[PDB]
RNA sequence: GGUGAAAAGAACCCCGGGAGGGGAGUGAAAUAGAGCCUGAAACCGUGGGCUUACAAGCAGUCACGGCCCCGCAAGGGGUUGU
RNA sequence: UCGGGGCUUAAGCCCAGCGCCGAAGCUGCGGGUCUGGGGGAUGACCCCAGGCGGUAGGGGAGCGUUCCCGAUGCCGAUGAAGGCCGACCCGCGAGGGCGGCUGGAGGUAAGGGAAGUGCGAAUGCCGGCAUGAGUAACGAUAAAGAGGGUGAGAAUCCCUCUCGC
RNA sequence: ACCGGAGCGCUGUCUCGGCGAGGGACCCGGUGAAAUUGAACUGGCCGUGAAGAUGCGGCCUACCCGUGGCAGGACGAAAAGA
RNA sequence: AGCGGCACGCGAGCUGGGUUCAGAACGUCGUGAGACAGUUCGGUCUCUAUCCGCCACGGGCGCAGGAGGCUUGAGGGGGGCUC
């Protein structure tokens, strides 16, 4: 409301561009020694267990 | 009796918005298009007069570059023809320099002698 | 409808520069830089002849010029108006003097920058011995 | 052959779930399942649930096999919005927009 | 129904500027020059009233349609009778007709009859004249028509 | 304010906590399925054709060329490189 | 920095000459329109010539929406109105006509009549949806941690312990 | 707890800043506004134009998209100038 | 111990002592209400930067084969005092 104010309604094109790097990234997983289930690296897991 | 604005407007608008289809941003999605059209309208008309001028010179460069290859100025070339009394080579069809250069050559030879 | 040209093989050229006046020479180099000399001209496609020059240092120049002529290099920084006299350019990279000449006579458009590439320049002579070399004056 | 599965009226922002969706679009079924599993997002749950149902519909109603289907396509749509008030300083009353989603997931037979 | 209070002080408000909702530029607000009840009638000169009447009759007559009937086998208010009387009268119903007559029983007949409109003697008006294709009026009714103009 | 001629308002199975869906079924019609007839516009989104990372701008217009699409052909439409 | 590159017996300045470029000015070919003039039982229309930038402003001629006569008529489930698309036909134009798609029930020729008669702007009125923007903010700096239980699902619900106000 | 002058004591008021504590800013998860907004494809200089230019002219410069931070300009916002 | 441009640079960076609102007083003019390039005491300075610009740091491609390591310096920047 005060001093900081947008001068112009940002164009739909320019807006979408900003969200360029906005895209997510898929998580990383790996097959465990127990089940074939995909555990996240350096971790245990439910319905699988672990050792030591 | 009351007369609803009815369909009248919506038809008038979409009618225009179609004409403006292809443009950019809101410029092709609203009354903004109307403004844009006025510019395009006056642009088409002005560029219609330009289109003649564009080719007028377009050929002249072809012509000048052509007879300059044989060895003479464009002004020198034309002067000879205007003198020889040969309205034949309308600057447009002077394009002979590409099509049937021999013909264009003999036209130069005529200009050569026609001068003196 | 006026002739619609098509792909044309690049006609290279070998150009001297000894005793040649800076401006007078650059003129022809530019007009030949674009296909403006050939009657098959077409500003659209831009298909000028590859011009290669040699003996750059040899370029003459009339009267007070080596000392008078000034060039301007402005960086975005304050006081970055750095300016250089003609004599210095001939000392450092002399090929520059002719380049900034032709560059100044080339069109301002993008294709014009594409034409500036067609222009090769050195001083030796001895060009990169490629193939074409149609000498000219 | 293809099997749809829609989840209308889901209390959550479109832009928010769009992220999750864009991750699994055109992915193998089992592959996508694991993504939603360990993906750190709220939109994951709503996409996983519907996508899971897309498989059931694909099987129990379209003779498609679980071991051979994928995400032919998928996308979320913006449903209506629950407008709410909001007490602001000096008495200003700004409306807040708790939007809703319309997650759509369509599976499909792979190849042969 | 709206009040008359001014909605805003019109100052430092940032809003537009108005008085009451009654303002026409206020969806729901009053109408601008909306139609108020008023008469569309006037007093056309008497001379012209007569002129048009005779002219219309003379027209339909000139075409050869003004028949001056008198015989009316139609004893009572029964459509069948008229339909039979008109049949032998040359009125197959392929033409609209302005049945002018003084008898209210003749009325009953062509009353319901679609292709014909009943009418009293004095009721002669250029509208219903030029309205129909045929014109048939009782001689006695022609006499009263003659009283007004003839 | 408005489903439909009529409630015939979707029994039963499947995913799901529910919501909501996919079948099935009713109906002439279900993008008529329930604040449901017609459903325009702004606005959001997926898929496809063309296009863009040496470029300077009221965003268009004029010309040439490439690519994609319709046509027996010439030709017409979309896109935009200069 | 002369608009810029550049230019020196000139690409500068003065004198004389011939040639060319260059406007929407002019000519050429075609079409409009209005005006004056000619052919003309022939209304008609053909031909000749000229005018035709344009705000306030005056004049003139049309298109279109609402309703009435026309209507006890005609079009209409073999699909009305309205909607979406078209490169097609007509008109200078406002517009009209045709073809597909939707839609499910009204529509109203020719010729005339009467008006709540055309919107892009009024910090216009109502409603809908965008932009900032996944940004600032989640409202006292007294403070949390752990185990168990319930549960489709628990940092947030129950219980125990430790801590803090 | 009125306004002015001087002095003593004592000090980050200052020479002149440095370090540290915690509550925010920053990253992740959850929820999610506002004023403003002609349309945007929004560079610098010298001229230029109703006289202070991203948009006209000439010239120089500059791959595309962001995140953090500073406030010179957009004659920035706000209030139809008191 | 220079003079000046830069909205007498710089308040969407700060201050607000001055000037330029409402209270008070003196002098002073006016019958008065009031008035003063006369004086005096007091008196609310607005968390959020969209675009250009600038300071820093990334992502994407490009560099006509992929890759690791080390470099050339067109061009630009900092510095420049003095007893
Ligand atoms: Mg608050
Ligand atoms: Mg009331
Ligand atoms: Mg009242
Ligand atoms: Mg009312
Ligand atoms: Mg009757
Ligand atoms: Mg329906
Ligand atoms: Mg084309
Ligand atoms: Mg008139
Ligand atoms: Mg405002
Ligand atoms: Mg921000
Ligand atoms: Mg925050
Ligand atoms: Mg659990
Ligand atoms: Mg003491
Ligand atoms: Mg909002
Ligand atoms: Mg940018
Ligand atoms: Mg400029
Ligand atoms: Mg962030
Ligand atoms: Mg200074
Ligand atoms: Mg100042
Ligand atoms: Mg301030
Ligand atoms: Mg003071
Ligand atoms: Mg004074
Ligand atoms: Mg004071
Ligand atoms: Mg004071
Ligand atoms: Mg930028
Ligand atoms: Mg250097
Ligand atoms: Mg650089």
């Amino acid at each position: 409301a005060k001093h900081p104010v947008p001068k112009k309604k940002t164009s739909k094109a320019r807006r979408d561009a900003r969200r360029s790097h906005h895209a997510l990234t898929p998580p990383i997983l790996v097959p465990c020694p127990e089940c074939k289930a995909m555990k996240p690296p350096h971790t245990v897991c439910p319905e699988c267990g672990y050792y030591a | 009796p009351r007369a609803k604005t009815g369909v009248v407007r919506r038809r008038k608008h979409k009618k225009i918005l179609k004409l403006a289809k292809g443009y950019w941003g809101l410029r092709s999605k609203s009354r903004k298009a109307r403004e844009t059209l006025f510019a395009a309208g006056n642009y088409a008309y002005a560029h219609r007069k330009r289109r003649k001028r564009d080719f007028r010179r377009l050929w002249i460069v072809r012509i000048n570059a052509a007879c300059r290859q044989h060895g003479l100025n464009y002004s020198t070339f034309i002067h000879g023809l205007k003198k020889a009394g040969i309205e034949v080579d309308r600057k447009n069809l002077a394009d002979l320099a590409v099509r049937e250069p021999q013909v264009f050559a003999e036209l130069v030879e005529r200009a050569k002698a026609a001068q003196g | 409808k006026t002739y619609v040209p098509k792909q044309v093989e690049p006609r290279w050229v070998l150009i001297d520069a000894e005793g040649k006046t800076l401006g007078r020479l650059a003129t022809k180099i530019a007009t030949l830089l674009r296909g403006k000399h050939r009657p098959d001209w077409t500003p659209n496609v831009a298909m000028g002849d590859f011009v290669v020059v040699v003996n750059a240092d040899k370029i003459r120049v009339t009267g007070k010029k080596l000392e008078q002529k000034i060039y301007t290099r402005y960086s975005g920084y304050p006081g970055g108006l750095k300016k250089i006299p003609l004599e210095k350019m001939l000392a450092t990279h002399p090929e520059r003097v002719l380049e900034h000449a032709v560059k100044g006579m080339l069109p301002k458009g993008p294709l014009g920058r594409r034409l500036f590439k067609r222009l090769k320049v050195y001083a030796g002579p001895d060009h990169p011995h490629q193939a074409q070399r149609p000498e000219k004056l | 052959m293809e099997a749809k599965a829609i989840a209308r009226y889901v209390r959550i922002s479109p832009r928010k779930v769009r992220l999750v969706v864009d991750l699994i679009r055109g992915k193998s079924l089992e592959e996508a399942r694991n993504i939603l599993r360990y993906t750190n997002k709220r939109g994951a749950y709503f996409v996983a649930k519907v996508l899971e149902s897309a498989a059931a519909n694909a099987v129990n109603n379209h003779d498609m096999l679980e071991d051979r289907l994928y995400v032919k396509a998928a996308y979320v749509d913006e449903g209506p919005a629950l407008k709410r008030v909001l007490p602001r300083a000096r008495g200003r009353a700004d409306i807040i927009k708790k939007r809703t989603s319309h997650i759509t997931v369509i599976l499909g037979e792979k190849h042969g | 129904a709206y009040s008359g209070r001014k909605i805003w002080p019109q100052k430092h408000t940032g809003r537009a500027r108005h008085g009451d909702i009654g303002a026409p530029i206020f969806v729901g607000g009053g109408v601008v020059f909306g139609p108020k009840p008023r008469d569309y009638s006037y007093t056309l000169p008497k001379k012209v009233r007569k002129k048009g009447l005779a002219m219309a009759v003379a027209d339909r007559a000139r075409e050869g349609k003004l028949l001056l009937v008198e015989a009316f086998a139609g004893v009572n208010g029964k459509t069948k009778e008229f339909l039979a009387w008109a049949k032998e009268a040359g009125l197959d119903g392929s033409e609209s007709v302005l049945l002018v007559t003084g008898n209210e029983l003749v009325r009953r007949a062509a009353r319901n009859l679609p292709w014909v409109v009943t009418l009293a003697p004095e009721g002669l008006n250029v509208y219903d004249i030029v309205r129909t294709e045929r014109l048939v009026m009782d001689l006695d009714a022609w006499e009263v028509f003659q009283n007004r103009i003839g």
